[PDB]
RNA sequence: GGUGAAAAGUACCCCGGGAGGGGAGUGAAAGAGUACCUGAAACCGUGCGCUUACAAUCCGUCAGAGCCCUCGACGUGUCGUGGGGUGAUGGCGUGCCUUUUGAAGAAUGAGCCUGCGAGUCAGGGACAUGUCGCGAGGUUAACCCGGGUGGGGUAGCCGC
RNA sequence: AAGUCCAAGAGUGCGGCAGUGAGACGGCGGGGGAUAAGCUCCGUGCGUCGAGAGGGAAACAGCCCAGAUCGCCGGCUAAG
RNA sequence: GGCAGCCAACGUGUUGGCUGGGUAGGGGAGCGUCCUGCAUCCGGUGAAGCCGCCGAGUGAUCGAGUGGUGGAGGGUGUGG
C-alpha cells in the first residue's frame, strides 16, 4: 500500500455538490496538479477543496516524513454535512425554505513513485 | 452407454456414474434403487422396445435426501385484501448411477 | 439440464437461394427458419444460432393473383400526410431486393435479437453474390412430406 | 408548469452530470526563477507581473 | 383528545388551503394529540367465589401436606428477643427448599421480625391463608397456635 | 409441588381476543363491517 | 403498556428489502415500493414457474422437431410413431438426444418411421 | 434530554486567516472530541465488479450467454448434488390502495424514510358458547375486620 | 324406485356472528324504445364476471375451454 | 413427491384410504412486539439494538448459529 496521509475539512460553508465540481477535476491527479487547477479554477468551492488537499499535503510532508513530489490526491470526495434551514418571505406571505448547505471534503494523498 | 431411466414421474439421461436428483424415493441415503429405463443407448445400438426394456435397470446408490430451492409464493390479487403467503421445499432424493 | 449454447459452440452455415420463379412468401418463410436456426437440433429461441442466407434472382420473385400492383409497401415519415405507398410491382423494380428482404424481416420476430438475425440475410437482384467466397450450399426449398 | 412525476435518480443524475467544471489549461511561467502554472491566457501578465501567484 | 390541552379551535379552514381537514392540534393522529384508546384507571379486581377461593386455598395446602412439605413448630425462635440466626438455622433444620411461606399468628412479632428478613421466606398469619402465597413457597411452615386457628376457623 | 408455573387455565377456559382491523389476513380493513353505510361506522338501533 | 413498534416493522421491512435487492430505483430502496414489486415478482415467480414446464417443453419441441426434419419426417409424425412403437421417451430426453446423440435420434426416428401406418392418411 | 467512570475536554508541532483537520497525548474505548451513548432508514457521496450509447423497458419474473470466490479427482483448468453475483438475449408480464358492474387506468390517496396514528374501557348491564359449588340451590351488595389478594357480611338477586 | 356411498360438505329447525340489499354482460322468453343503444325494466336449479387465476378470443371483467393445495427442465388433452 | 377435515383398523388413536380459487363475511389456529407472576438460563470472558454471513420454517417469521459495531441487559417455559 502507498504511505498516504488524509484531511478533513468539516462543516465547509459549501455545497457538497459544488465542492464536488472542483473534487472532480482534481481528482486523481497529482497534488501540484491540483492544487494550481485549484489555484486556477473559477469556483469558489476551489479554495475550500485547495485547503484541504494542501493540507493532506502538509501532514503527508510532516506526520508521515513523505516526499511532498511524489504526493498524488489518491480519494477525494465531499460529503453534505449539516443543513441550516432559513425562510425567505415570498408573495402572499407565503415563506419558502432556503437551504444553507455544509460540506465535509476528505482528502486521502497517497505518495506514489511515478 | 447411457439411458433415459424413469422414476419419480419424469426421466432422466444417465450414464454410469451420473448424480441425479429426482424425486423423493423411500430409500436409506447408502441403498441401492432400481429404476426402469424408457430408453438404453449403447454407442449406437438403441433399445427402445419395451419388451427388451424390462430387462435393463438403472441401479443407482442414494447419496441423500435433499431439499430443493426455497420456493416463496405470495398469491396476490390487487383491489381484492388477498394475499396468501406460503413455503416450499421439494424433498429430492440425489442418486449416483453405478450401473445400467 | 437442457442443452444451452455456450460461448462459441453455434456454428454458422451459409445457403444460398434461388428466388426465380419462386413464391415471396414461401420463400420468405423458408429464409426466416434458416435465419433463426429452427432447422437446427440446438435451437433455442434466445440465441441468433442460425444460418446466413443468401437469396440470388430476389428480382425474378413470383408474386400471385394482383399483389404485383394491388399490394403496398408503406412508409410513414412521421411527418403529417407522410405516408408513402409503392406497390409491390414498383418496389422490385426500383429496388428489386427490398420485396424479399421485406417479406423475410416481417417474417422474423420483432425485438433486438431479430434485428441481429437480419444481418445474415443477403437479398441479391441476380443470378450471382459476391460471398462465393463463403462457399454457400445451394438451397432448395423442399417440404418434408408425413 | 409544475413536474408531474418525480424524476427517477437515473434520469436526475444523467443530466446532473452535464453539470461540470472545465478545468483550465495551464502553461509553463517562468517568474522570479521559478516555474509556475498559468493559463495561457494570463501567460503575458505572469511574464509582466500582473498576476498575483502568492 | 379532549383532555389533551388546547385543541379547541378548528387548526385551519375545511377547504381552500390544501391540507388534510382537522379539527384539532389534539387529535389522535396529531403529534402531541390525545390517546384514542389507551390506558385508562380501573380496579382489576374479580369477585370469585368465596367457595372458589376456598378451595383453591385448600388444595394448594393440601398439595403441601401430600408432598410433606407442610412443617409445624411451638415456635420459630426461643425466648423474646427476635433472632434470625436462630430462625435461619431451625428453618434449615425444617427445609432445605428455597422458598418457605412462615404462618404465625399476629402476637408472634418475635418470630415475624426474626423470619421476616430472610431471602425466600415469606411470612403471613392464618386468617390471611391464601392460594397464591401457599403455592408460591415450597414449603409451609405453620406455627401450632396458627395451625390450630386455620383448622378451627376452617372446620367449626 | 404445584407451582405457580404449573398454573394454567382449564382447556378452552382461555380464548384469544379477536383483534379486529389488523391487516387482511385477519379482519381487516372494514374490520368486519363491510362497505359503507350506517353500520360502517356505528350502530342502528334495536328499536 | 405502551409498545414501540419499530421491532417488529423492520422485521418485515427487512423481509421485503432483502428480497428486492437488485430491483432497479425505488424498488431496491423504499420498502412501500419495494413491497409493491414484491407482491408481482412474486405472482410473477408462481405464474412463470407454473408456465416454465410449457415454455420448455416448446423449446424441445422445437429442437425435435429440427431434427426430425433433418431426419426427412415431421414432428408430429415423429410422436405418432414413437407412441405406436411404444417408446416412452419424453420430449425433454428427445431433445437431449437430438442435440448431443443425433446418431440415436435417428434410430428413433427409423423406429417411428417403421411404426406408422403404411398410410397415415388412411380412414383407419 | 444522553461525552466519559472521571474533563482526565486533546499540552506541543504541522497545514490553514479562521473553521476544520493531520501527527502527538488523555482515555478501556475518541468505532466516546462539549457538532459528543448506540447510531436505523430516507437522502448524499467515493472506490471496486458486471453491465449499458440500434434502443420502445408497471422496470419484475422465468429461461439465460458472457465476465470472480469456497472442496477435490487430476496436477493443474475442467468438471460439481455443490454453493453468491452482474445480466447480452428470448418468453411472459396493465403499479398499490380506496371505491366500483367494471380501473393499469387519463377516478381517489400516497414524493421518500423513520416515529406516531383507528373496535378500547366502565358496569353483579343484556344475549349466546369451557370451569367452583350444588343437589335445588347458587350468590352476596353496601359494610365490618385483616398492613394484601384473606375472613366475615342474607339485605337483595336469580332459580324454585 | 333407486342413484349420489371414507356422504352432497345437501335439506330442515333452533341459537351463530354477519354483510348484502348500487350489480354487469352473454344466451333464451318478454315489456318500454324506433321490436335503436355497451339503453332501461322483468323472468330464467341459465352461465360467467362480480369474488376467478390458467388457455383461446391480437390486446380485450361478463364469450369459449377450464375452477389455481404446492413443487417437477414428465405425459394426455379442452377451446383454439 | 410435499402440505390441510372425515373413514377403517387393531391396538394407546397413529397408521393408512376418501379431501382444499376466493371479495364482503363467519369460524379455527398461529407469528412477532411490549409489560408482568413464577420457574430456569445467558450476559463487561460482552445483553439489547443495528449492519451482515450462513442457513431455517407451510405463513406471519426464525437465529441458545455465527461475524462486525456496541456497551447492560436479555433469552426460554408456562401463565396474566
Amino acid at each position: 500500500e502507498f504511505p498516504s496521509a488524509t484531511a478533513k475539512a468539516r462543516y465547509v460553508r459549501v455545497s457538497a455538490t459544488k465542492a464536488r465540481r472542483v473534487i472532480d477535476l482534481v481528482r486523481g491527479k497529482s497534488v501540484e496538479e491540483a492544487l494550481d487547477i485549484l489555484r486556477w479554477a473559477p469556483q469558489a468551492a476551489s479554495e475550500p477543496v485547495a485547503k484541504v488537499i494542501a493540507s493532506a499535503a502538509a501532514n503527508a510532508q510532516n506526520n508521515e516524513g513523505l516526499d511532498p513530489s511524489t504526493l498524488v490526491v489518491a480519494t477525494v470526495y465531499a460529503d453534505e454535512g449539516p443543513t441550516a434551514k432559513r425562510i425567505r418571505p415570498r408573495a402572499q406571505g407565503r415563506a419558502f425554505r432556503i437551504r444553507k448547505r455544509t460540506s465535509h471534503i476528505t482528502v486521502i494523498v497517497e505518495s506514489r513513485p511515478p | 452407454t447411457y439411458a433415459i431411466v424413469k422414476t419419480g414421474g419424469k426421466q432422466y439421461k444417465v450414464a454410469a456414474g451420473d448424480v441425479v436428483k429426482v424425486e423423493k424415493l423411500d430409500s436409506e441415503p447408502g441403498a441401492s434403487v432400481s429404476l426402469p429405463v424408457a430408453l438404453v443407448v449403447d454407442g449406437a445400438n438403441v433399445t427402445s422396445k419395451a419388451d427388451d426394456l424390462a430387462k435393463v435397470a438403472v441401479t443407482a446408490e442414494v447419496l441423500e435426501h435433499t431439499k430443493g430451492p426455497k420456493i416463496r409464493i405470495h398469491k396476490f390479487k390487487n383491489k381484492t385484501g388477498y394475499h396468501k403467503r406460503q413455503g416450499h421445499r421439494q424433498q429430492l432424493t440425489v442418486l449416483k448411477v453405478t450401473g445400467i | 439440464p437442457t442443452y444451452t449454447p455456450k460461448a462459441g459452440d453455434t456454428t454458422r452455415s451459409w445457403y444460398v437461394i434461388d428466388a426465380s420463379d419462386v413464391v415471396l412468401g414461401r420463400l420468405a418463410s423458408a429464409a426466416a427458419t434458416l435465419l433463426r436456426g429452427k432447422h437446427k437440433p440446438t435451437f433455442t429461441p434466445n440465441v441468433d444460432g442460425g444460418d446466413f442466407v443468401i437469396v440470388i434472382n430476389a428480382d425474378k420473385i413470383a408474386v400471385s393473383g394482383d399483389k404485383l400492383t394491388k399490394k403496398f409497401a408503406y412508409r410513414h415519415s412521421g411527418y403529417p400526410g407522410g405516408l408513402r405507398k409503392r406497390t409491390i410491382g414498383e418496389l422490385l423494380e426500383k429496388h428489386p431486393t427490398r420485396v424479399v428482404e421485406n417479406a423475410i424481416i416481417g417474417m422474423l420476430p420483432h425485438n433486438k435479437l431479430g434485428r441481429q438475425i437480419q444481418k445474415k440475410l443477403k437479398v441479391y437482384a441476380g443470378p450471382d453474390h459476391p460471398h462465393a467466397a463463403q462457399q454457400p450450399i445451394p438451397f432448395e426449398i423442399k417440404q418434408v412430406a408425413q | 408548469a409544475v413536474p408531474k412525476r418525480r424524476m427517477s435518480r437515473a434520469n436526475t443524475r444523467s443530466r446532473r452530470a452535464q453539470w461540470k467544471a472545465e478545468a483550465p489549461g495551464l502553461v509553463t511561467v517562468s517568474v522570479a526563477g521559478q516555474q509556475r502554472k498559468v493559463p495561457r491566457r494570463l501567460l503575458k501578465a505572469a511574464r509582466l507581473g500582473l498576476v498575483d501567484l502568492d | 383528545r379532549g383532555e389533551v390541552s388546547g385543541g379547541g379551535k378548528k387548526p385551519y379552514r375545511q377547504k381552500g388551503t390544501g391540507r388534510a381537514r382537522q379539527g384539532s392540534t389534539r387529535a389522535p393522529q396529531f403529534t402531541g394529540g390525545g390517546t384514542v384508546h389507551g390506558p385508562k384507571p380501573r380496579d382489576y379486581s374479580q369477585r370469585t367465589p368465596k367457595k372458589m377461593i376456598a378451595a383453591a386455598l385448600r388444595g394448594a395446602l393440601s398439595d403441601r401436606a401430600r408432598n410433606d412439605r407442610i412443617h409445624a413448630v411451638t415456635e420459630l425462635v426461643e425466648g423474646q428477643t427476635p433472632s434470625t440466626k436462630s430462625a435461619k438455622t431451625f428453618l434449615g433444620t425444617l427445609t432445605e427448599n428455597k422458598k418457605v411461606l412462615v404462618v404465625i399468628g399476629r402476637t408472634d412479632e418475635v418470630g415475624a421480625k426474626s423470619v421476616r428478613n430472610l431471602p425466600g421466606v415469606h411470612v403471613i398469619s392464618p386468617d390471611q391463608l391464601n392460594t397464591y402465597d401457599v403455592l408460591n413457597a415450597d414449603d409451609v411452615v405453620f406455627s401450632v397456635e396458627a395451625l390450630n386457628a386455620y383448622i378451627s376457623a376452617n372446620s367449626k | 409441588v404445584i407451582k405457580l408455573h404449573d398454573l394454567k387455565p382449564a382447556p378452552g377456559e382461555k380464548k384469544a381476543k379477536t383483534r379486529v382491523g389488523r391487516g387482511e389476513g385477519s379482519k381487516g380493513k372494514t374490520a368486519g363491517r363491510g362497505t359503507k353505510g350506517t353500520k360502517a361506522r356505528k350502530n342502528v338501533p334495536v328499536m | 403498556a405502551r409498545v414501540k413498534r419499530a421491532l417488529n416493522a423492520q422485521k418485515k421491512r427487512r423481509t421485503v428489502l432483502k428480497a428486492s435487492k437488485g430491483y432497479r430505483g425505488q424498488r431496491s430502496r423504499l420498502y412501500r415500493k419495494a413491497k409493491e414489486q414484491q407482491l408481482h415478482s412474486l405472482t410473477y415467480a408462481y405464474r412463470d414457474r407454473r408456465a416454465r414446464k410449457g415454455e420448455f417443453r416448446k423449446l424441445w419441441i422445437s429442437r425435435i422437431n429440427a431434427a426430425a426434419r433433418a431426419n426427412d419426417i415431421t414432428y408430429n409424425r415423429l410422436i405418432q410413431g414413437l407412441k405406436a412403437a411404444g417408446v416412452e421417451v419424453d420430449r425433454k430426453n428427445l431433445a437431449e438426444l437430438a442435440v448431443s446423440d443425433p446418431a440415436a435420434f435417428t434410430a428413433l426416428v427409423d423406429v417411428a418411421r417403421a411404426a406408422l401406418p403404411e398410410d397415415v392418411n388412411a380412414p383407419s
